[PDB]
């Protein structure tokens, strides 16, 4: 990454803070939500009809802390973003085969989520950090894509 | 297309913003230039530093024009005319950076609205962004 | 919008293509598997190799649909309608991979057409592609 | 900078071919023309109300000789773009005040100007490995924006 030893410490520090269980929920489901179009790949997941089911979806709440998991320890990987997803990104192109433009659209909602969640805390300098994370693991995790 | 719902849902969350547009339009302006630094390409004649009055004042005029927008969610087209004029003819901004801002606007109603930024209040406004964006952007060829 | 300029530049430079299109259609396939590898999600059913039937089966529909579009210049929204479903709603491509596929059909027809790729025609050609694909993702949300 | 050996012999071969001065100026002049919101930066150039202004102008072909001159140069650092593009990155960002995105157009419109010239010359292959090399120059140039 092209963090500052300061950057690094914000994302480091707030995430520290971060009850993935939630936020992955959260994260996930806003996605479903707000980008109808993403549910493409949820079908077997249920009924995404509303707002309230897909929010209400527990195979959603736990995909979602699958994710923000796999994020999470991407965080201990941040220079090397590109070696921590390597397998996740072939997987994601060889057998999901998920549009990396879905990695973007997530990484954005992720920031409307910790905004949610920590007001004040979550500051431009924070945020601004926040979404030099989000770009960089989009970009390790469609790395492999071919 | 904005449904009902949509039209209805923005006009409340945007209800709630009341005296603070302002204040919020000068925050996402804020959070705009520090992720996305390549907007700055667009303000060089600014003073782009925390609490610029320059800042603070654009940070009005935004959020004026989306009020009126909310207000004639109707007929979005003919409420911003002129500012789609301006854009297209003098400003040339280039389309990609309006889904920057659209972004910063959310975090900020996010970040200052909790109660109020539900899930579908959330899907309804981005869309809405979305088509004040297409409105702004649509005579540029 | 386009102009009356405009529609006479592609009704001209797409009369040239004449019996090519469907091959032409192949072609910018091709070149756009080529060049956005990511384009290739859409196809996971596909043989994308060199010369495959099911490409040059595809390029055959997407530039009879391009050449409908044309034939109905004056009604793009209508003539395509059918198509603008199916793709909001089955394929649900990313709207970001019409400019890529925009993008090739304007390589191809650039390396077949060296005397009517003038500056003005690819100038029309290229507002061409990018109302089409307007049509084709404007019933997505 | 994923150019495989093969691929840059491919760009190497081709680029051995080209007119550098006739092509900047056909690139430049195409650019004024498809995408007429760029010709906000050349209001000193004089008359670009039409195409034969513009292709014809003296100041534009002048121009983007210039401009395929310091690409051409890139080409022989296809190792080290960053390093090549340093100063004009700065350029761009502090004086000129260019929006990036301008670059990756330019990029496009460049790659159909190379179709048009080579007809059939201009393959697939060919094409993606200019592709690789557009997108690594609009990246250099943009390396040093804050
Ligand atoms: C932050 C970016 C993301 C990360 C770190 C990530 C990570 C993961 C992980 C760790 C798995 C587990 C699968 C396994 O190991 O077998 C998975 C599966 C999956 N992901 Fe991703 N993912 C991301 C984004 C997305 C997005 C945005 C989508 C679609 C909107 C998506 C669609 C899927 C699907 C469909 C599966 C398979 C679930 C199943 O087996 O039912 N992923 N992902
Ligand atoms: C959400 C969509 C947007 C809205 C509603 C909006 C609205 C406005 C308004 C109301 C003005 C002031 C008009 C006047 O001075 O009378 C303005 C000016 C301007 N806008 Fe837009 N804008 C939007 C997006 C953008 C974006 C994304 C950019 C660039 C990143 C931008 C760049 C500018 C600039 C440079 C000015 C002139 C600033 C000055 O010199 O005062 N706008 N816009
Ligand atoms: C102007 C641009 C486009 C046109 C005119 C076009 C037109 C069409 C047409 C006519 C069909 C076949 C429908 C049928 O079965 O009758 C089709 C199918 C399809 N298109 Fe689009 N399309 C365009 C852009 C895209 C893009 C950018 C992508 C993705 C990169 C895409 C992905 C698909 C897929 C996956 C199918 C279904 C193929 C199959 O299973 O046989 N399209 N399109
Ligand atoms: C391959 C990408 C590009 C390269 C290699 C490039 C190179 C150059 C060079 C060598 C100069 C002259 C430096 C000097 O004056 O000291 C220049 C100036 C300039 N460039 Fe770029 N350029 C690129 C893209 C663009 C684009 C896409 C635009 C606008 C959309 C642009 C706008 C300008 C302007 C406005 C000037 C100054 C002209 C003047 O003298 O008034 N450049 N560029």
């Amino acid at each position: 990454m092209h963090l500052t030893p300061e950057e690094k410490s914000a994302v480091t520090a707030l995430w520290g803070k971060v009850n993935v269980d939630e936020v992955g929920g959260e994260a996930l489901g806003r996605l479903l939500v707000v980008a109808p179009w993403t549910q493409r790949f949820f079908e077997s997941f249920g009924d995404l009809s509303t707002p309230d089911a897909v929010m209400g979806n527990p195979k959603v709440k736990a995909h979602g802390k699958k994710v923000l998991g796999a994020f999470s320890d991407g965080l201990a990987h941040l220079d090397n973003l590109k070696g921590t997803f390597a397998t996740l990104s072939e997987l994601h192109c060889d057998k999901l085969h998920v549009d990396p433009e879905n990695f973007r659209l997530l990484g954005n909602v992720l920031v409307c989520v910790l905004a949610h969640h920590f007001g004040k805390e979550f500051t431009p300098p924070v945020q601004a950090a926040y979404q030099k994370v989000v770009a960089g693991v989009a970009n390790a995790l469609a790395h492999k894509y071919h | 297309v904005l449904s009902p719902a949509d039209k209805t849902n923005v006009k409340a969350a945007w209800g709630k913003v009341g005296a603070h547009a302002g204040e919020y339009g000068a925050e996402a302006l804020e959070r705009m230039f520090l992720s996305f630094p390549t907007t700055k390409t667009y303000f060089p004649h600014f003073d782009l530093s925390h609490g610029s009055a320059q800042v603070k004042g654009h940070g009005k005029k935004v959020a004026d024009a989306l009020t009126n927008a909310v207000a004639h969610v109707d007929d979005m087209p003919n409420a911003l005319s002129a500012l789609s004029d301006l854009h297209a003819h003098k400003l040339r901004v280039d389309p990609v950076n309006f889904k920057l801002l659209s972004h910063c606007l959310l975090v900020t109603l996010a970040a200052h609205l909790p109660a109020e930024f539900t899930p579908a209040v959330h899907a309804s406004l981005d869309k809405f962004l979305a088509s004040v964006s297409t409105v702004l952007t649509s005579k540029y060829r």
